[PDB]
């Protein structure tokens, strides 16, 4: 039974590999489509996006502490650990959209350079990637508190970890090819 | 399959000598600016292989050999289509300036 | 598959003439492994069909050597001579390369305008929709450019097609080896009156007659000399005639893509 | 309702669509009436649609596929008699507004709706049978992908109806397709119906992906599968790895219409030449998406007509890999004349005929399966013999497109049309008539009718060579994809003789209809009991003729490569076992239509600009998605005494006529 689902979603993210692919690749031509507006260096606030990480490096580590106790069959340790993980990535998506509010409400929308738009179509990817793992791991929390750590909702909480996790290495992609190498 | 408490809290020890060193160098200013793309790089392939060793478990016994085949067939498709796309739009876009 | 009066295998021009003899070096050098291909999947089904109880039945028979590698070497042998060919050709028949000739160049800056085409001559300073002229026997410099949707110029009788983008130079290079009118078409889809962009490239038998014909073309009461005189001459229309215009704006075909560029 | 739509939306004054809309509504309506009259409502909704079951819809993807081949065949038959009148005089009947929505939503359908559903409609019947396994790996994820191809079908069959379809070719470019360029809604349905049918033939690439992995009999190594299997894996790995370039380059071009973004524009830093990148990285490698499943097809059926051995298996298994790794490093080659230097048209030239090399080494294996055999010539491989026919011609003329010399002067152009339709018509779409007639005695009981299927190939396979010789005989005269409009009187005579080869094609799908027809009444006489009507090899001959809803009762044990032909070669072949053991098989489900039906309701609100409906309808796809979740029932035990009754059954029919 299980496992197969395991391998199929591994199988997905892989699908979703190449996805943010075609995200880096449209990025890297259009880094330089800056048409008379903000360039790199002048937008990046560095600090901002290091606690971004240290939001979303919490949020494997506390959600690796989950698994762990899935492991352990300890399922109010399980909903600790992950009630911790959604509050990390919470952060994380507040502060992106906090990034992409103050860009917007100045002019610095999507719609400014061509820049600008392979800026908000990257890393708006995976906001939304991070929204939707917020929304499958708050619609699984009702789960495994209803029912308990089944073998149903053991499957989820590793078809979790593949994605939540895989959201993560995402992002040391991005804060070091969009941030990192874009305000150097 | 299964990580221990040990694989975390090293690859966790380890990702923070790694998402601040870049985070430094590239912020307060250390070298040339050819070594710390080069820094800013060489330890985002790190982080990223720390990650895949350590939090999303993967070895070669998984799914009968399947689990890291499937990813380096995936590299392969990413390192194709990213340095394919940026080679060729570098061939076009130099291909249509005001020569 | 066809066609000996037609106009990729009759070409007038050396970019054309080049290509003519590469397109029946590839049909050829095909024919190897696809007429037998063809003729095999004939003579297999006819001689050992149902009824023929006079050949050899072996339905026990995969694995082989002696018809397993010399069927995975003559595809190899026949691509590998294709793929040097391929080499050369494209870096000889590049747009991009300039044409070796002992004559200047006639720079043409072609803007592929809204179901119409429209040719600027830099040097003469005349500037005319939906036709070109040049004399046989001397190279010429499609600078080709768009206006508006992503068009393809192209005269197949002459040589090679190049994309026109909007913001966005690409050159191309030919030749007329003969006098003639040769026709000329947009070889990319440009939208509803696409079927109306269809130019004619004079080429005159000589220099004298080609100065003649930059004398009648400067010789109209129309002017494109700025640049609300060139958006006059954009509005969409379709099956635009030829129209000769008159003195033109120095860079005006750099004022063109300097628009999508700023 | 609210947003764009308006009643100066509908075709009104215009008579040719008045009449389609006005046809489609009378038939699709007749249809509820034949459906209501027989009461086959409760039929069709426990049984077919709401259906986790691959034989079932492996069977519903085909006739998706067959009622809109009729759908992109008049799209044709049109487009050829315009051609045919506006090259001699006439101005015609389609003006420049209606046909470049024409060929427009012929490229669309005939390749995402009569050719993928059509492949993927065999890979789904026929690849849970020959591996020995009882279902997909994800029987829901099938439904809903299903479910999501139709999804994308109710967005262009509609297309027509209410508003325009694109107006830019089947893969609309990004300067044209605009929101500058292209304001109305015409792009908007060619997007949400790739959109929404592109993530559900994802999830379809990831089934068939774990299922071949993952599911095989226990015995069947990775080296003893069918060719068809094979073929049908390597086929997956180009949907997993491709697709998702659809559904950014999509994606990116919906924030460039709706947002207003700078993507593909031509100002403000928009490179409009990305797209043209993006969309064939995907392009080409969804052109062997079509082509492999096929080359199983024609693996299969040449080795059990001919009662001979498959020359070379090991051969035919190291070509379908290299075409699968082959097929992203030649994408370039649909835009050789956009202008690209000498070293990257010249590369991207090479790599694309070393990809030939392959494809020849496959078709000289199967020549090599009919060397020394039997060749019976049923009509399934009278389709193989003319396949071979008709896609060396049309491999020979697309390899000299590969050279990048030879494709400047025949790039756009009706030397290009005719080589896509002479490696798919000649290609996938024999292997999809020749696969349709090869298992329909194992998808409903009964043989299709041959003095029928015969004549349906020799009208195919002839108004084939005389409606697309004619024009390759025009790619040399001068000629451009997509003319409509007073076309040169020069290529008059040529665009005649093609048009008298679409009647031959018309006459050629009529036959099909013909053939069903009568193979569908005279079901009573041409009937197959034992399960093997021609003799095959592959496992999925050993079931009975409508396989049971459980593939097998017992998976069984393979040993060697033609795991049926080796069981029956030996005798241990049609042996009922001891004791059954009840199945666990999985749960009809609902919730794949609702999830799809809540999609269409969002792709019909964002394309007319339609908010509040489009969030409802993006709330509805996933509410219906976390509500399935919590559905703790979603497998039955099939128990010991039906499976009994059934293989009773299927023996005593065996035993009975030996
Ligand atoms: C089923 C789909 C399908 C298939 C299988 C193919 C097969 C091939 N196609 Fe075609 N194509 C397909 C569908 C399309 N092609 C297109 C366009 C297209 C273009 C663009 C040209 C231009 O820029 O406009 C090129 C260069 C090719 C080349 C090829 C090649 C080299 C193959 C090779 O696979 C063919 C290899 C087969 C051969 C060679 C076997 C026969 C020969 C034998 C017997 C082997 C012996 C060995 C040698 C001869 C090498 N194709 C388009 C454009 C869409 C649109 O814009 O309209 C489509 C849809
Ligand atoms: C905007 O313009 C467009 C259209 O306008 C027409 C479209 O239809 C379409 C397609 C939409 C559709 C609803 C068309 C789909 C339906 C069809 C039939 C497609 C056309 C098919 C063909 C040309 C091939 C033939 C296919 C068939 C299924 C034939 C149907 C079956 C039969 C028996 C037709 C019979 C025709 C005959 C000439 C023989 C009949 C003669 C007799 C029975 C003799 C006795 C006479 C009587 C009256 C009893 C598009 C996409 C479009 O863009
Ligand atoms: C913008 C459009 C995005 C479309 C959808 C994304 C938005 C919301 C994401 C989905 C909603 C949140 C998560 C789903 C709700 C509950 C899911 C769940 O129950 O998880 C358990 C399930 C485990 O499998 P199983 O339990 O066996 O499934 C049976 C029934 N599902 O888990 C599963 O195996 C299935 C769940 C997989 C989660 C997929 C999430 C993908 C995120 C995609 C974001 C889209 C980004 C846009 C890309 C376009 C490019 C510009
Ligand atoms: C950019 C597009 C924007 C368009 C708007 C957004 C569209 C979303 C609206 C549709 C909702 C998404 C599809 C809903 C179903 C998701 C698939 C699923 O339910 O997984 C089920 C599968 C296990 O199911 P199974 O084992 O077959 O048995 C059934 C037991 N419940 O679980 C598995 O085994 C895992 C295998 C697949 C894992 C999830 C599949 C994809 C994830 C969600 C797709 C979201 C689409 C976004 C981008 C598309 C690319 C895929
Ligand atoms: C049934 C016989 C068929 C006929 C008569 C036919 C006819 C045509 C015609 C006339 C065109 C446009 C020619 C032009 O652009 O100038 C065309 C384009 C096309 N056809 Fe077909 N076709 C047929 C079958 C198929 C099949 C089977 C497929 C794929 C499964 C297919 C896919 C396409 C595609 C992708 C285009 C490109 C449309 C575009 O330019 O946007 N066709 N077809
Ligand atoms: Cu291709």
């Amino acid at each position: 039974a299980g496992g197969t689902k395991i391998f199929g979603f591994w199988i997905y993210l892989m699908s979703d590999c190449i996805l943010f692919s075609i995200l880096f690749a449209t990025y890297a031509v259009l880094v330089n489509g800056t048409a008379g507006g903000p360039t790199g260096k002048d937008i990046f606030e560095l600090p901002f996006v290091l606690v971004e990480t240290f939001l979303l490096l919490f949020s494997s580590i506390t959600y690796g502490m989950a698994a762990i106790a899935m492991y352990k069959n300890n399922k109010s340790q399980v909903i600790s650990w992950l009630a911790l993980t959604w509050l990390f990535g919470a952060g994380f998506i507040g502060m992106e959209i906090y990034e992409f509010h103050h860009l917007i409400v100045n002019g610095m929308g999507p719609d400014r350079s061509g820049f600008l738009s392979a800026f908000f179509a990257l890393v708006g990817t995976h906001g939304l990637h991070v929204t939707s793992g917020l929304i499958w791991m708050a619609v699984l929390m009702v789960q495994i508190a209803r029912r308990g750590l089944t073998s149903t909702n053991r499957t989820r909480i590793m078809c979790l970890s593949l994605f939540w996790h895989f959201l993560d290495v995402v992002w040391i992609c991005v804060f070091t090819v969009v941030y990192l190498m874009g305000a150097m | 399959s299964h990580g221990s408490v040990k694989t975390y809290m090293t690859g966790f020890i380890l990702s923070i000598i790694l998402t601040v060193i870049p985070f430094w160098m590239v912020m307060t200013g250390a070298a040339s600016p050819a070594v710390i793309l080069g820094t800013i790089l060489a330890m985002a392939v790190v982080q990223v292989l720390v990650h895949l060793v350590c939090f999303l478990h993967m070895n070669t016994k998984s799914d009968e050999g399947w689990n890291m085949t499937a990813f380096v067939f995936t590299v392969l498709i990413i390192a194709i289509l990213v340095v394919g796309s940026i080679w060729i739009m570098w061939n076009l876009n130099y291909n249509m300036m005001m020569h | 598959l066809s066609g000996c009066n037609s106009a990729l295998l009759d070409p007038k021009g050396q970019i054309g003439l080049e290509q003519r003899s590469l397109i029946l070096t590839a049909f050829g050098l095909m024919l190897i492994v696809v007429i037998p291909a063809i003729l095999m999947a004939v003579g297999f089904a006819w001689k050992y069909r149902a009824s023929n109880k006079d050949a050899k039945y072996s339905p026990n028979w995969s694995h082989s050597n002696k018809v397993e590698a010399v069927v995975w070497t003559v595809p190899i042998l026949i691509i590998i001579f294709l793929a040097v060919l391929t080499w050369k050709t494209t870096h000889a028949l590049e747009p991009s390369k300039p044409l070796a000739h002992d004559e200047k160049p006639i720079t043409i800056e072609v803007v592929s305008m809204d179901w119409k085409w429209f040719f600027i001559y830099p040097e003469q300073g005349i500037a005319t929709v939906n036709e070109i002229a040049f004399p046989a026997n001397t190279p010429v410099y499609f600078k080709v450019t768009s206006n508006s949707v992503m068009n393809s110029f192209f005269i197949p009788r002459l040589g090679s097609q190049i994309y026109a983008m909007a913001g966005m130079q690409t050159r191309l290079h030919l030749i007329a080896n003969e006098p003639g009118t040769y026709d000329g078409i947009s070889a990319s889809y440009s939208g509803p009156g696409f079927s109306g962009m269809k130019f004619k490239a004079i080429a005159t038998p000589d220099r004298a007659a080609f100065d003649q014909w930059v004398a009648k073309a400067k010789q109209s009461p129309n002017t494109m000399s700025d640049m609300a005189a060139f958006e006059k001459l954009a509005a969409p229309s379709e099956y635009n005639q030829v129209e000769y215009f008159s003195n033109v704006k120095p860079d005006l075909f750099a004022d063109v893509i300097n628009k999508f560029m700023a | 309702m609210f947003g764009k739509l308006s009643l100066d939306a509908v075709p009104f004054h215009e008579p040719i669509v008045m009449v389609t809309i006005a046809g489609i509504i009378l038939g699709g309506l007749a249809l509820v009436g034949l459906i209501t009259y027989f009461g086959k409502w409760t039929y069709l909704w426990k049984e077919w649609l709401t259906s986790v079951d691959h034989k079932r819809l492996g069977i519903m993807y085909i006739i998706v596929a067959i009622v809109m081949l009729l759908r992109g065949f008049a799209d044709a038959i049109m487009m050829r008699s315009q051609q045919a009148l506006a090259s001699a005089g006439e101005a015609g009947f389609l003006p420049p507004h209606h046909y470049d929505q024409i060929f427009t939503a012929h490229g669309v359908i005939m390749i995402f709706f009569v050719a993928m559903p059509f492949v993927i409609g065999l890979m789904n019947l026929v690849v849970p049978l020959q591996i020995g396994a009882r279902d997909v790996a994800f029987p829901f994820l099938n439904n809903l992908s299903f479910w999501f191809t139709v999804v994308g079908v109710i967005l262009v069959n509609v297309s027509l109806g209410v508003g325009e379809f694109a107006q830019t070719g089947w893969l609309a470019y990004p300067p044209l397709s605009g929101i500058e360029y292209s304001p109305g809604v015409g792009v908007d349905y060619w997007i949400w119906s790739l959109q929404l049918s592109g993530i559900g033939t994802t999830l379809t690439g990831i089934n068939f992906f774990v299922t071949i992995l993952k599911m095989r009999a226990p015995g069947m190594t990775m080296f003893k599968m069918p060719v068809f299997t094979w073929a049908s894996l390597c086929a997956n790995v180009l949907i997993i790895a491709s697709f998702p370039i659809l559904t950014v380059t999509v994606a990116l071009l919906t924030l460039d219409r709706y947002l207003g973004t700078h993507f593909f524009t031509n100002d403000m830093g928009g490179n409009m030449m990305m797209y043209i990148n993006l969309i064939w990285a995907w392009g080409h490698p969804e052109v062997y998406i079509l082509i492999l499943p096929v080359f199983g097809v024609f693996s299969e059926i040449a080795a059990t007509f001919s009662r001979k051995r498959l020359f070379g298996y090991t051969s035919l298994v190291w070509a379908t890999v290299c075409i699968t790794v082959l097929s992203f490093i030649v994408w370039l080659h649909h835009f050789f004349t956009m202008g690209a230097g000498a070293n990257v048209n010249a590369f991207f030239g090479i790599t694309t005929m070393i990809i030939a090399i392959p494809t020849g080494v496959k078709i000289f294996n199967w020549l090599f399966t009919m060397y020394q055999g039997r060749i019976v010539f049923h009509s399934a491989m009278l389709w193989t013999i003319g396949f071979i026919v008709t896609f060396s011609v049309g491999g020979m003329t697309g390899v000299l497109l590969a050279v990048p010399g030879a494709d400047f002067v025949l790039h756009n152009s009706l030397f290009l049309i005719a080589h896509f339709h002479n490696v798919i018509i000649g290609g996938v779409v024999f292997g999809c008539f020749a696969g349709m007639t090869y298992w329909w005695p194992k998808a409903f009981g009964f043989k299709l009718n041959e003095t029928w299927g015969k004549r349906a190939f020799w009208f195919w396979i002839i108004g084939f060579f005389v409606a697309f010789m004619p024009l390759y005989a025009l790619g040399f005269m001068g000629m451009t994809r997509r003319l409509s409009q007073q076309i040169d009187p020069q290529f008059h005579t040529m665009l005649m003789i093609a048009a008298s080869g679409a009647v031959l094609i018309a006459l050629g799908i009529l036959c099909l209809v013909i053939q069903m027809y009568v193979s569908i009444r005279d079901r009573d006489q041409n009937r197959d009991l034992t399960g093997d009507p021609w003799g095959g090899r592959t496992l999925e001959w050993a079931t009975s003729s409508p396989p049971p809803f459980y593939n097998f009762a017992v998976v069984p044990h393979v040993h060697e490569r033609d795991a049926f032909w080796e069981m029956k070669e030996k005798g241990e072949a049609y042996k009922k076992p001891d004791h059954y053991e009840e199945i666990h098989m999985p749960k009809n489900s609902g919730a794949g239509i609702v999830i799809a039906a809540f999609s269409t309701i969002f792709g019909f609100a964002m394309i007319w600009h339609i908010w509040w409906l489009a969030i409802v309808g993006f709330a509805g796809m996933i509410i219906t998605w976390i509500v399935k979740s919590f559905d703790e029932d979603v497998d039955y035990y099939v128990p010991v005494a039906e499976i009994e009754k059934l293989e009773n059954q299927h023996f005593d029919e065996i035993t009975k006529a030996g």
